[PDB]
């Protein structure tokens, strides 16, 4: 029954996160962060919205979405680099 | 439903209820929670399509319940098909070939992915299977369909199902001093889906 | 009573007049002169000439078509007597066809019209049409024209007659297999297959893989509890609106036609203009040419996608499936040589071994989309080699050998080994298959997804709009503006383009092709590579429907070829830069691209193009390595 819709209000929040993740993977052995990886943030936001049975992707839903997606890329890094990206993405 | 729906902060209620008899692993249970609900399979303007279900890969050391969660998604999702790495074949997953006992014609029979349409597919020990058995999964994770060309049968089936996979790192222990792309026998393509 | 039906047919042949001529009398007379004992009757003339017999023929052709055979035979023999066997009836019609899935238990013994593609054919067999028999008991003789021999003599015991072989007549018959178009079949369904039979002059017209239009009789015959196998007695086989022609001609007259269609290909994706344009060339394809020795040049344009994962390369193939009128999509893993190419199997309906086509046979005259091309076995690749470079498939199974043509355009997407294409390595090392395959594809595209700031933001904004639903309104407005073409209309345009025009090159385009390719050859690619560019300019001319291919098509074709094949006196200046840089930079030293610009180009020691080409050449000669998008340059070797 639930199919939440989207409004492009948080576009700057997601786009800059996507750019930030790509920049930190340019020279580090890590996940193949691509367009398909950005789509996970939006789709996983839909799941959080679809948990509330709401019809709208709110700002909060993306907030849970971005934290889950960005943390995954940070955790799967070598020890010497993990502690640096810990603080580089503290905004998110 | 709407009584629970109006409860403040429902998201943490669902996540806390994902297999409650497993301690910790909250950043993993949220992936299970998000994959069970799925997304929106947006057939954008008809001419474009994007999958909606969330694919999850569980990786880590033995003794971390990477498999028993997949023994929970089976009992919770509406339609779930469970498989094991070395116990599954390429033909047995995608589709099989049969001859009609009445009309003597070539007929096709659906596999694990075809069964799990509008459901979930659960693969255990994803790394230990042979390369060819792992290769057929590529189409399902992005197209949600099975493409076959065998014995004069040229068609495509519907395989809309999320895939939850458990695996082990090379050597059986995870080397935290090395990248993930180096810790597993898989490759960027397979990890990309 | 039935004599009126014969008389009406006689008027419809001898006396029917169209275009102020006795067309049916003349065409039958011409057939008699040719000695072809067949007549092609147009059903649209029959309804306009006599509707009453049309009602009987459409409803109960059980006795009408026996009357057709005997009346035409009498009339044609009358013409032969006037001018100086049983004549076969052939029906041509343009009435609406019934879908193959719409055939039911109600159209039994009714003449129906169908359209589809032949997937398998049988060998010819002889069937009796006229017989003479003799009683073994008393030598009583008689003639006979299902049919079974008499049980008792007419003069002797049960079944006393035997066949007089030297005074009997027989006719040839063939059995065909027809199935509906796979493009019209929704996913999750195998196209329905229907058995058809043809005799005399209608035999051997169509091979497996041929798309046909059918006029025939729907019926059943025994061969489940009572499941009778349906079959068709073939009566006639054939194999755009004026406003649509003007609409598509106006599309050809559009000043931005090439760019509008280029944008129209997968509008949901951003940028990727070069790969879009090559796939557009794939849709049109080249123009066919035949050597004076009889050989044929392959006109298909085959392209290989050979880049990093997650670059919409899989989505590009899927869109082509929805735009190509003849489209087949299959994976490398779920395919076999017998499944892809032709095969030999025994038909259980007629208990005979039939030659049966495969996926690569169905896609004849169209485009096939194969994915994970690297993952298929070598034997499947070997069979593809014959199709790619000869447009033929040779079958040798059991104890029979045959060769079957396949004009298949192949769009292959391959995942390079090691996951990511390493620029430090030759393309041969980043590939796991036979090196000769590299000589098959006309073009290859090693796409790259190096991380960047401003391009990612622009792409990311595009994606958000799509999930927002704004793209639906944006595309419709763009369609209203004319900058984007509907997927159905484009397919209608492409189908119109394929059937109507067949361009040929101009000397101005050819002379530049030779000159540029000479420079490519001298710097180093085979002689074959230049002729592959000929297909591209033919394809672009096909899209514009220009009578001749033009040099202005070659410029993009050369650029596309350079941007595809070269993925991984001015030459003296370029090589002097190589000489100078080998002195400026010792082995193992590092610098930046902008540093060379300030030191070598700002001082005007060398031109910037020489800087670009020398860096391009030095990296391929293992001398230098470019790092961090040009922010660091390191000399790797001498
Ligand atoms: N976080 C956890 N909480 C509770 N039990 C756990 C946890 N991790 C592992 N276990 C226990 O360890 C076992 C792990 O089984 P299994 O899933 O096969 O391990 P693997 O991760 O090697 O697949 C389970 O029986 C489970 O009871
Ligand atoms: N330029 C682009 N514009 C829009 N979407 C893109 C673009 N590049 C990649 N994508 C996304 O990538 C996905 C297709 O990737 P795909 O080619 O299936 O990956 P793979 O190469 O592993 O098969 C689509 O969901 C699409 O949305
Ligand atoms: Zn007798």
């Amino acid at each position: 029954k639930i199919y939440p819709k989207l409004h492009q209000m948080d576009m700057d929040k997601v786009s800059r996160v996507y750019a930030d993740l790509r920049r930190e993977s340019i020279s580090t052995g890590s996940f193949p962060i691509t367009v398909r990886h950005l789509e996970s943030i939006l789709r996983i936001a839909e799941s959080f919205a679809k948990m509330r049975l709401s019809e709208f992707v709110s700002s909060y839903d993306l907030d849970r979405a971005i934290k889950v997606v960005v943390d995954s890329f940070v955790d799967a890094q070598k020890v010497s680099v993990r502690r640096q990206l810990r603080r580089s993405f503290a905004i998110y | 439903f709407r009584k629970i729906s109006r409860d403040r902060g429902i998201i943490d209620k669902i996540i806390s209820s994902m297999a409650p008899s497993i301690y910790g692993h909250r950043d993993i249970k949220t992936a299970v929670a998000c994959s069970l609900f799925g997304g929106v399979p947006k057939n954008v303007n008809g001419k474009h399509s994007i999958r909606g279900d969330i694919n999850v890969l569980l990786l880590g050391d033995p003794g971390t319940a990477k498999s028993q969660i997949l023994k929970y998604v089976e009992k919770t999702a509406h339609r779930a098909v469970f498989a094991t790495g070395q116990g599954a074949s390429a033909v047995g997953l995608t589709a099989s070939v049969r001859k009609d006992p009445i009309t003597k014609e070539w007929t096709l029979e659906g596999g694990a992915l075809v069964l799990a349409d509008k459901g979930v597919c659960l693969i255990d020990e994803f790394d230990k299977m042979n390369d060819q058995d792992r290769t057929s999964i590529h189409e399902a994770m992005e197209q949600q369909s099975i493409s076959i060309s065998k014995a004069g049968i040229v068609t495509t089936l519907q395989a809309r199902c999320s895939i939850i996979a458990a695996a082990n790192p090379n050597g059986g222990r995870y080397n935290s001093t090395l990248p993930l792309a180096q810790n597993v026998s898989l490759t960027e393509p397979i990890l990309s889906r | 009573d039935n004599t009126e039906i014969i008389k009406s047919f006689k008027n419809f042949i001898l006396e029917f007049r169209l275009d102020s001529q006795f067309i049916y009398r003349d065409q039958l007379r011409n057939n008699i002169l040719v000695k072809n004992y067949s007549l092609t009757v147009n059903m649209e003339h029959l309804i306009g000439y006599n509707e009453d017999i049309y009602k009987k023929l459409s409803d109960e052709p059980s006795d009408i078509i026996p009357l057709f055979e005997t009346a035409i035979t009498q009339v044609a023999k009358r013409i032969s007597i006037l001018s100086r066997p049983t004549f076969q009836l052939i029906l041509n019609s343009n009435a609406n066809q019934i879908p193959l899935r719409d055939l039911d238990s109600e159209h039994v013994s009714k003449i129906v019209r169908l359209s589809g593609i032949i997937i398998s054919t049988s060998v010819l067999s002889s069937r009796a049409t006229y017989l003479s028999i003799m009683c073994r008991n008393c030598r009583h003789t008689t003639s006979i024209t299902t049919v079974s021999l008499p049980r008792s003599c007419l003069s002797c015991g049960p079944d006393p007659y035997i066949i007089i072989h030297e005074s009997s007549k027989f006719i040839d018959q063939q059995f065909l297999k027809l199935q509906e178009i796979p493009e019209l079949v929704p996913v999750g369904e195998m196209p329905r297959n229907l058995t058809m039979t043809c005799d005399r002059y209608l035999t051997n017209k169509v091979i497996p893989g041929t798309r046909v239009t059918i006029v025939g009789i729907y019926s059943i015959y025994n061969s489940g509890v009572a499941i009778r196998t349906p079959y068709i007695k073939i009566l006639g086989i054939q194999s755009f609106t004026e406003e649509e022609e003007e609409e598509f001609l106006q599309l050809s007259r559009n000043p931005k036609l090439y760019e509008i269609l280029t944008n129209s290909i997968a509008p949901s994706i951003f940028g990727n203009e070069d790969i879009k344009k090559a796939i557009v060339c794939l849709l049109m394809g080249g123009s066919k040419k035949i050597l004076p020795d009889g050989m044929r040049l392959r006109g298909d344009i085959n392209v290989l996608l050979l880049g990093d994962p997650g670059t919409a390369k899989s989505q590009l193939l899927k869109f082509v499936e929805k735009v190509s009128p003849i489209a087949v999509y299959t994976s490398g893993k779920g395919s076999s040589a017998a499944g892809l190419t032709a095969s030999v199997q025994r038909d259980p309906m007629t208990r005979e071994f039939y030659l049966e086509g495969g996926a690569m046979v169905l896609a004849d005259g169209g485009v096939v989309c194969i994915d994970e091309f690297d993952k298929m076995r070598d034997e499947d690749r070997v069979a593809i080699h014959e199709a790619m470079e000869q447009q033929t498939i040779s079958i040798a199974k059991a104890g029979i050998t045959t060769v079957l043509n396949s004009r298949t355009s192949v769009l292959a997407a391959a995942n390079p080994i090691y996951g990511r294409y390493d620029d430090l390595k030759s393309p041969g090392d980043n590939i796991d298959f036979q090196t000769t395959i590299l000589s098959a594809f006309d073009m290859i595209f090693i796409v790259k997804d190096d991380h960047n700031e401003e391009r990612d933001i622009s792409i990311a904004n595009h994606v958000i709009n799509i999930h927002t639903g704004n793209a639906n309104a944006m595309q419709n407005q763009q369609e209203e503006n004319g900058s984007e073409i509907s997927i159905e209309k484009m397919k209608r345009y492409i189908t119109y383009c394929r059937l109507k025009c067949a361009p040929r090159l101009s000397p101005q385009a050819a002379e530049k092709l030779s000159s540029n390719f000479v420079t490519i050859r001298k710097q180093l690619i085979t002689i074959r590579q230049l002729e592959a560019i000929i297909r591209i300019t033919e394809s672009l001319a096909k899209l514009e429907l220009s009578p001749i291919a033009q040099e202005r098509h070659v410029d993009e074709a050369i650029r596309l070829f350079q941007a595809s094949t070269m993925d991984a006196t001015s030459l003296s200046e370029i090589r002097r830069f190589e000489q100078e840089l080998k002195r400026r930079l010792p082995i193992g030293w590092s610098t930046s691209y902008q540093t060379l610009r300030r030191e070598f180009v700002d001082t005007h020691r060398f031109s910037q193009l020489a800087l670009d080409k020398a860096l391009y050449a030095l990296e391929k000669h293992e001398t230098i390595q470019l790092r961090h998008q040009g922010q660091n340059i390191y000399r790797s070797g001498v």
